[PDB]
DNA sequence: CTCGTGCCTGGTGTCTTGAATCC
DNA sequence: GGATTACACCCAAGACACCAGGCACGAG
RNA sequence: CCUGGUGUCUUGGGUG
């Protein structure tokens, strides 16, 4: 039905078991490859985000397709009914609702010193940031990838997350 | 003419057939690049936006 | 429509008239291909809206083309004598 | 349109990749192991599973839905079984090319005897076209009469090459033992020859002209035999209730019996001379089977005694699949009879009978400017002119409008379409064979008229070079908007006028017109 | 020992033809050098000549019209002598696969063996129509059902024991007949079971009209089709079938040519 | 990429017989399927008389994409080609 | 069944002669029984469809085999018209 | 696991759509047709990014049917999990074969013989939890599991999770 | 190309050096030894 | 009543030796 | 040693054999 | 109360 930039995949003669997605082993399949392009055919890096990112564009782009609706004319249980279709109402309702449960920078003054401060392979980058993480042991066990690395900074990393945590 | 042996001996070597010719493309029962084939037909979407406003898609 | 008449409309270049002639005029057919593997193997329920080319594991890169009946007897004789005709829809260089 | 919805995209054919089946592949797409020759259960009706009528394989009956797809027979195209050999055997169709790499290869182990040391070698491999440079390979690799273990080690075995001989379905290979001594030829059988070609490196495979993905080597050897399905093989009545099968049915079941007794010997009573008998003969029916013209021996034989049908004769020649049902086929929308003239005609005009307007028509879309006309069509009915035959909605069914007693209750919705009457100043193809230039093909206006005969101004008899002496001519009908607007703007006649032949016209005053205007 | 080629169908004649030329030859200055000749079944086309010489093998072919003439014989091997000769089942309670008659290719139970060693006695479901239509071949048999003594009482039948019957001359002991088959009428290696045995085991038209006004007024005529209103008469004075309407037409009936009160 | 800008276009500027009955015709079937129509239909109510009045007073809004051999084109839109 | 009238059959299986034919009419009808009531199967023949006349004449007899025969004899008459051929 | 998406999608039309709002006609179709779908290959499409401005192309003419295709190309937020990935979740049933937790769109399944013996089903609490002595797991409970493998059914996929393992649980 | 083939061809089918259809044959046919 | 012979139906399997030019 | 040898169309005129086994009928 | 299948392979004689 509905495609993609990435084409053809026709056969090789040697199989390959580098596809399954693993993402300990950074497989993420052959749509999801580090470089990708879009539709100019221009290079681009891999768009993984984080709930912080995730959580300002949704509803940005929601509020903002929703005021175009009105012509040009805050609460997640409003910015949900802007879609079209009790199915489409129930998907983007619970992703907002899920995210409203478990974002910790919920505001964009936050976000983007979180933003600044992480901005070495792309998708790692974005894993540190979704999962909280206390100190360097809680790191390289649940994310096994970032042991033979050999560049922490990972203590300030939690520190500021965890010093930009608002309590709760 | 040698039809099969072409066909056998174009197995054997994995030939490739682009599909440009004229019996290519009629044996297949698709639109020829020939004549009024040669060309592809768009739509004008500028040329649209003159028309008045009750002739709209909803 | 012999192999004499059809050189006739190629001269007047009448490209259009001569597919709907040996197409929606005789002998039409539908049938499916997978995009992987280019074979004519599809097991296709239309009721039950499935579809799996088993040899690839795919139920989703599938495409259907509109070719004569003739020439999907063509290439089952061509299957049966170990000849593989792989259809694509496109191309690569 | 005819086609029910499928949400599968629709897209056209823009290469053809030929290659080889390799065994794997064919057990992948088979829905079915074949073993048993006897077509029916035991004649009490419904056919032997795992048989050569298998329901699994396609339904060729009205009443009987595929057990696969679950569609009916116009829409299933069948699928393929296939056939398990209890020994390997030669495709009779690639001998001649597997003979060519028997002189390229080691006989042991199948490395390509030559290097990029050699200067002349070296310049071959650099060749773009596959088949010349396998060529060119071959045509300096041929006086090379021994595999060298040594660089002139690049892996050879040191044994010295045969030169390998066809004999009909053999091929016989003499080694040279080592001045002159005795020397030994043995048949090379299938699959001796099998195990060797596997062990062919990837390397050296694309250097022989073959391909890793699309045509491997060893594939020219058939280990299974894919079974067509039902659609590729229909069953005909003779006289009603007695039905013969097609020839390839017949020959499967020879192949397939040939199989059993082939496991029948390895277990018991093998006399070894009896062993090779019964390999040959199943060589022989697989080779029959797909090609029946083999030179040097005599053909397989139908009990009536005239030849059997095999697969390459049906592709070939003026009634085969290409040149009988592809290049050319018989067409709908046709009518044919005898030709008369009318000085009274416009140049353009042809003369329809009355009895062929009726039965060919032409599928008009209803829309707001003509539908109170249309309507008016539909209560005259198929009997009367000017009326109709047919409304067909958006899904695809038809009315009948013979059989249709309500006649007279039918409201037309836009977008249905009305099959009405051929009617005055259609455009039609009209054509006389042969065609031998492409003034044998213009486009006339048709004028309705009582008579049988095609009515046409006694100018155009000229580019048809037709006359009236028992000429008949042919009418097309064009069955869509699209290429009525063809037909009127680019093959209309009087755009013909002028032919490029000789920049001259080729229809002028003739005849008594011409007589009389001197 | 030498294999040779014979017309299939003609080993045994041939070995036989052999012998005669021996037996005749006994004794002469010019005695047939062969020992034995002999043919197997599982062997087709092949006679294997036993002698000294070759030259003996094609004295013993000499002039024999089931003779392949070109030089096709052949050496076995020592070690292939004795499997040359190789001579080579049915148990009671076993299944066979039925060879002959309206039960061909039927499954069956081995009942029990005659004394001597014959025929075996088989249980077969039936294959019956209680005498339905009298006054059988293996493509004009009945289906398969067991035997029902009451629908032949009721029918068409002789008591013989708890639950045995011998009806129109067979015997059927509780549903199945008990008949008596040759060995070699019946199959014991390599059955399949099947399926099936895994589960068991408008009043105008055509009516001729004569039409009263207009320019066919007068002539005879066959409704061919009456959709409404508007008839289709087949005409029988010129070749052709006409529309014609309802109000112009007198039907055929008991007396004469009646209007539309027919 | 393949593209070729407006300013850059080579090809001919007059309708060629070829492109013409492909535009009437593919122009009279969208009609006949109740496309807006833009021009004032008077007595002539017929598909192809329809396409032909749109294409006498520059009309029809389609655009010709003509493929050059190597695969590149040049999009001109019939408002734009001259007809003889 | 076929699609054409069967009702200008006589109970003998056989048209009589007199009888106006037109094209798909059936004139001679017969069964072939289906092997294993509802059991036979029609292999009638009918007139050629572009053809019409009246039936002259009925043969009936038995052939070598025993078997019962039939002949049926059509005449019509044509009349010269437009596209008819002629020839000094 | 969120990511940002190129994509695009084949829209035939009619040839009675040939208006003067074409396009925001096809804005429209796209967003109806693609939001809130799933598919094996990419995910959830959650949201398209930048709507209302998509350009669409040149739409091209079907030969013999009149019907246009357009290539919409776009950019939407996709939502796919992957195995291996250690997520939070939101448990939405509890019962003796395991839990079920809403992660955004769908539900995850985590069996018994993967969750530690000590986490011990206690019905007659209320309200019903699995329960420790500092921990607490009652609907809405942050937990910590592994997803250790995906299923596709190509209309909605389906992931089994595990807690038997270190620091994944209550926190 | 099609036009080519049927403006040479037609004339030929209505038609001491070697003339008419059998030294057409040889052009078309690049025989090695013309007669 | 039993045995033998003839006819019909079904199943399985081949073989005495006997038009001309061109590439 | 094969492959090449105009196009389309109409219509009338034809079809496995031999051997073995089983069943039925007639005669003694 | 809608759907609705009648053969093939040759050979021979003809038409332009
Ligand atoms: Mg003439
Ligand atoms: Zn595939
Ligand atoms: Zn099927
Ligand atoms: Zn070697």
């Amino acid at each position: 039905v509905s495609t993609s930039t990435v084409g053809a995949r026709r056969r090789r003669a040697k199989q390959q078991v580098d596809d399954e997605e693993n993402a300990t082993l950074l497989r993420l399949g052959p749509e999801f490859a580090l470089k990708q392009y879009d539709h100019d055919g221009n290079e681009h890096d891999l768009i993984a985000l984080s709930l912080s990112e995730s959580r300002l564009l949704i509803r940005e782009a929601l509020k903002a397709r929703s005021r175009a609706r009105n012509g040009g004319v805050i609460d997640d249980d409003e910015l949900a009914k802007v879609t079209s279709g009790a199915v489409a109402n129930g998907v983007v309702k619970k992703t907002l609702d899920y995210l409203n449960t478990f974002a910790r920078f919920k505001d964009e003054e936050t976000c983007t010193a979180v933003d600044q401060l992480l901005h070495l392979h792309p998708f790692e980058i974005a894993q540190l940031s979704s999962l909280g993480c206390e100190d360097v042991d809680e790191a390289i066990t649940l994310i096994p990838s970032l042991a033979a690395k050999k560049e922490v900074n990972l203590q300030r990393i939690l520190d500021e997350l965890n010093r930009l945590e608002d309590p709760y | 003419e040698e039809t099969v042996e072409i066909l056998f001996e174009a197995g054997a070597a994995a030939e490739l057939d682009d599909c440009r010719g004229v019996s290519e493309n009629v044996m297949l029962g698709q639109l020829a690049p020939m004549g009024t084939g040669a060309f592809d037909v768009m739509i004008d979407e500028k040329l649209l936006t003159s028309l008045p406003a009750d002739y709209a898609p909803t | 429509f012999g192999e004499m008449e059809r050189d006739c409309m190629i001269a007047h270049g009448a490209a259009g008239f001569l597919k709907e002639r040996l197409m929606e005029a005789s002998d039409a057919f539908r049938v499916h291909v997978c995009g992987i593997c280019g074979l004519m193997s599809v097991i296709a329920n239309l009721k039950k809206n499935q579809f799996e080319c088993r040899s690839c594991k795919n139920k989703t890169n599938i495409y259907q083309l509109h070719i004569p009946y003739a020439a999907k007897l063509l290439f089952q004789e061509l299957m049966a004598m170990n000849i593989a005709p792989r259809l694509y829809t496109e191309r690569s260089g | 349109s005819q086609f029910p919805y499928s949400s599968a995209p629709l897209r056209s054919v823009k290469e053809v990749q030929f290659g080889l089946l390799s065994p794997e592949e064919i057990r992948a797409i088979s829905v079915v192991k074949i073993e048993y020759p006897e077509i029916m259960d035991e004649s009490r009706q419904r056919p032997r599973e795992g048989g050569l009528n298998d329901p699994k394989l396609g339904s060729i009956d009205r009443n009987f839905k595929c057990q696969t797809c679950g569609e009916g027979m116009a829409e299933c195209p069948g699928h393929f079984g296939h056939m398990e050999l209890a020994k390997p055997v030669f495709h009779i169709g690639f001998i001649p090319k597997i003979k060519k790499v028997c002189e390229c290869i080691c006989m042991n182990c199948g490395k390509l005897l030559l290097d990029e040391t050699n200067p002349t070698m070296a310049q071959a491999i650099r060749i773009r076209d596959p088949k010349k440079r396998f060529n060119a390979v071959w045509q300096l690799c041929k006086t090379k009469m021994v595999c060298e273990a040594d660089a002139p080690s690049r892996g050879g075995c040191g044994n010295t090459q045969p030169v390998v001989r066809k004999d009909g379905m053999k091929l016989w290979g003499t080694w040279k033992k080592s001045r002159d001594a005795q020397p030994e030829r043995k048949l090379l059988t299938p699959g001796e020859i099998l195990n060797v070609f596997k062990h062919i490196s990837p390397e050296d495979c694309f250097r022989l002209g073959f391909n890793e993905d699309y045509a491997r080597p060893e594939w020219m050897i058939i280990t299974v035999l894919p079974v067509p399905p039902p659609q590729v093989r229909p069953s005909i009545a003779m006289d009603e209730t007695t039905q013969g099968q097609d020839d390839l049915t017949h020959k499967l079941s020879d192949i397939l019996k040939a199989n059993i007794n082939v496991q029948k010997l390895e277990m018991d009573g093998s006399p070894q001379h009896i062993i090779n008998e019964v390999e040959q003969l199943l060589q022989f029916h697989v080779a029959t089977y797909m090609d029946n013209d083999i030179a040097g021996q005599p053909q397989a034989l139908q009990k009536s005694g005239r030849p059997v049908k095999a697969i390459r004769a049906r592709l070939k020649g003026k009634e085969g699949r290409l040149r009988g049902n592809l290049m050319g086929k018989r067409v709908d929308f046709s009518a044919r009879t005898v030709i008369s003239g009318d000085p009274n005609l416009e140049l353009d005009q042809v003369g329809v009978p009355i009895s062929i307007a009726k039965t060919l028509s032409y599928p008009e879309t209803v829309t707001q400017y003509n539908i109170h006309r249309l309507t008016e069509y539909v209560r005259n009915g198929p009997n009367e002119h000017p009326g109709a035959k047919y409304v067909i909605r958006d899904n695809g069914d038809r009315i009948d409008l013979r059989y249709h007693k309500r006649a007279g209750d039918i409201v037309l919705q836009y977008g249905w379409k009305v099959e009405r009457h051929l009617m005055d100043d259609d455009p039609v193809l009209f054509n006389r064979q042969p065609s031998l230039h492409k003034m044998s093909m213009m486009a006339h206006r048709v004028k309705v008229m009582p008579y049988s005969t095609f009515r046409l101004n006694l100018s155009v008899t000229s580019p048809y070079n037709a006359d009236f002496d028992g000429d008949e001519m042919n009418l097309h009908v064009p069955q869509s908007e699209e290429t009525r607007a063809e037909l009127s703007q680019l093959c209309a006649v009087p755009l013909q006028i002028v032919s490029p032949q000789s920049n001259k016209p080729v229809m002028g005053i003739v005849q008594d017109t011409l007589c009389g205007v001197r | 020992i030498w294999g040779v080629k014979v017309r299939l169908g003609k080993e045994k004649d041939v070995v036989r033809q052999i012998l005669k030329k021996k037996l005749a030859r006994e004794g002469t200055k010019n005695p047939l050098e062969i020992y034995s000749a002999f043919q197997r079944d599982s062997f087709k086309g092949h006679v294997y000549i036993e002698a000294r010489k070759a030259e003996a093998i094609n004295d013993a072919l000499k002039g024999n019209v089931n003779v392949f003439s070109n030089n096709s014989k052949f050496l076995v091997g020592i070690v292939e002598y004795k499997d040359l000769l190789r001579p080579v089942k049915l148990t009671r309670g076993s299944y066979v696969r039925v060879k002959n008659g309206k039960f061909k290719g039927d499954l069956a139970q081995v009942d029990e063996v005659l004394e001597n060693g014959l025929e075996a006695r088989l249980k077969l479901v039936p294959r019956l129509d209680y005498g339905k239509d009298l006054s059988y071949t293996s493509k004009f048999r009945p289906a398969q059902r067991l035997f029902s003594e009451a629908e032949a009482r009721v029918h068409e039948i002789r008591r013989d024991r708890d639950g045995f019957v011998t009806y129109g001359g067979e015997e059927y002991y509780e549903g199945f007949l008990y008949k008596t088959f040759r060995l070699q009428n019946l199959i014991v290696n390599s059955i399949n079971p099947t399926l099936n045995e895994l589960s068991l085991f408008d009043p105008t038209l055509n009516k001729t009209v004569k039409i009263r006004q207009g320019g066919y007024k007068g002539k005879i005529g066959i409704v061919k089709e009456a959709n409404g209103d508007r008839f289709r008469v087949e005409l029988h004075n010129p070749n052709k079938t006409i529309p014609i309407p309802c109000s112009f037409l007198l039907i055929e009936s008991t007396h004469g040519w009646v209007p539309y009160e027919d | 990429e393949l593209a070729i800008l407006k300013e850059e276009r080579t090809t001919t500027p007059y309708l060629t017989k070829y492109e013409r009955a492909r535009i009437l015709g593919t122009r009279a079937l969208q009609i006949s399927m109740n496309a807006p129509v833009l021009v004032d239909i008077e007595g002539e109510t017929d598909p192809l008389q329809i396409a032909m009045k749109e294409l006498s007073q520059r009309k029809i809004p389609l655009v010709i994409r003509r493929y050059l051999p190597d695969g590149s084109y040049e999009d001109w839109g019939c408002d734009e080609l001259i007809v003889d | 069944l076929k699609h054409g009238t069967y009702e200008k059959l006589d109970e003998d299986g056989l048209i009589a002669p007199g009888v106006r034919v037109s094209g798909d009419d059936i004139i001679i009808g017969k069964t072939t029984p289906i092997p294993p009531y509802h059991t036979k199967r029609d292999a009638s023949t009918p007139l050629r469809s572009t053809e019409n006349g009246i039936v002259d004449q009925v043969l009936l007899t038995t052939n070598q085999e025993g078997l019962k025969f039939v002949k049926v004899r059509m005449r019509t008459t044509k009349v010269p018209q437009i596209g008819d051929k002629f020839a000094s | 696991m969120f990511f940002l998406k190129d994509l695009s999608l084949i829209l035939t039309l009619h040839p009675s759509y040939f208006g003067p709002q074409m396009n925001q006609y096809l804005r429209e179709k796209l967003l109806t047709d693609v939001e809130g779908t799933c598919t094996g290959q990419f995910g959830y499409i959650v949201t398209v990014l930048d709507g209302m401005n998509i350009d669409v192309g040149k739409g091209r003419i079907i030969p013999g049917s009149g019907s246009a295709e357009f290539e919409v190309k776009y950019r939407a937020v996709v939502w796919k999990p992957f195995k291996g990935e250690v997520v939070d979740a939101i448990v939405s049933n509890v019962s003796p074969i395991g839990f079920f937790a809403d992660v955004g769109p769908l539900n995850v399944f985590v069996s018994t013989r993967l969750i530690p013996d000590n986490l011990v089903y206690n019905p007659s609490n209320s309200p019903p939890a699995y329960m420790s002595n500092d921990e607490l797991i009652t609907k809405g409970s942050k937990v910590r599991l592994k997803v250790v493998g995906t299923r596709t059914d190509v209309n909605e996929i389906y992931a089994i999770g595990s807690i038997k393992e270190d620091f994944l649980g209550a926190i | 190309g099609v036009i080519a083939a049927q403006s040479i061809g037609e004339p030929a089918t209505q038609m001491n050096v070697t003339l008419g259809v059998p030294r057409l044959k040889e052009i078309l046919n690049v025989a090695k030894n013309i007669k």
